[PDB]
């Protein structure tokens, strides 16, 4: 899954 | 003459000889996949593995960018954070070119 | 000897330099920061390509905002005279100028200070390279079709 930082 | 050319003694800005590889752009966010990690760290570390024996660091940092641009693009079940892209970010500093191999 | 040029860095000393990976994962709760599933993938292929470019490559973990400092200011004090270059990975959340720490954040500036030419002599005229995985603001690109 895609996250952000 | 001029006044600000030619010093006696040579100094070098005390910020000179640093590189600032960063994953995004100012004012951006910066994408990471669970299960294969970032997108800018992936990119990095598969562009080091093909082109450190063969190109400048400045030129691998180009086609980091290339990659990263061009092969992700995030999905997400958020309309909001879907379909969002992103570019890296090369700040340098630096005052020579860079390459990690040498002469025997 | 014959002509000579100086366009690129010597990057032959004994050593290429230390390769310092801080890779946080797990936050204090309270702090309410996220765990950053994924970034183990990023410290193991940052250690392989880097141990590949003969670094020394130290990995550290779940570090605090003052534990941050303590080892850039204790890396920033050892004797690098024989080493070409020095790297830095940041693996965290971040703002635009800041890394976090497990439990606070960190002005990447305090970082990179101690590196500057004045302060690490031994680096001075040396590479100094800073890669860091973390956001910079809360903008999103929408991208343009091609």
């Amino acid at each position: 899954x895609d996250f952000f930082x | 003459s001029g006044v600000d050319d030619d010093m006696a003694c040579h100094k070098i800005p005390v910020e000179a000889d640093f590189l600032y590889a960063y994953s995004t752009a100012p004012g951006y966010y910066s994408w990471r996949n669970s299960k294969d990690g970032s997108w800018f760290i992936q990119s990095l570390c598969a562009m080091l593995k093909q082109y450190a024996d063969k190109l400048e660091f400045m030129h691998i940092l180009t086609r980091v960018n290339r990659k990263v641009a061009t092969e992700f693009e995030s999905f997400s079940f958020d309309a909001t954070f879907h379909a969002k892209k992103q570019i890296p970010c090369i700040v340098s500093m630096l005052t020579k070119e860079l390459y990690f191999y040498h002469l025997e | 000897s014959g002509i000579s040029l100086d366009n690129s860095y010597k990057m032959d000393y004994p050593e290429m330099g230390l390769c310092i990976i801080i890779n946080n994962k797990n936050f204090h709760k309270s702090t309410g920061m996220t765990s950053r599933s994924g970034t183990d993938v990023d410290a193991a292929n940052l250690r392989e390509t880097f141990r590949n470019l003969k670094y020394e490559v130290r990995n550290k973990n779940d570090l605090t905002r003052e534990e941050i400092v303590e080892l850039m200011r204790d890396v920033s004090k050892e004797d690098h005279s024989k080493r070409s270059s020095f790297v830095c990975v940041l693996l965290s959340h971040g703002e635009e100028g800041i890394i976090f720490g497990t439990n606070g954040p960190v002005d990447l500036k305090k970082i990179t200070n101690f590196f500057r030419g004045d302060r690490c002599r031994s680096l001075t005229g040396k590479p100094k390279l800073f890669i860091i995985q973390a956001c910079r603001g809360t903008e999103l690109d929408c991208g343009i079709e091609t």
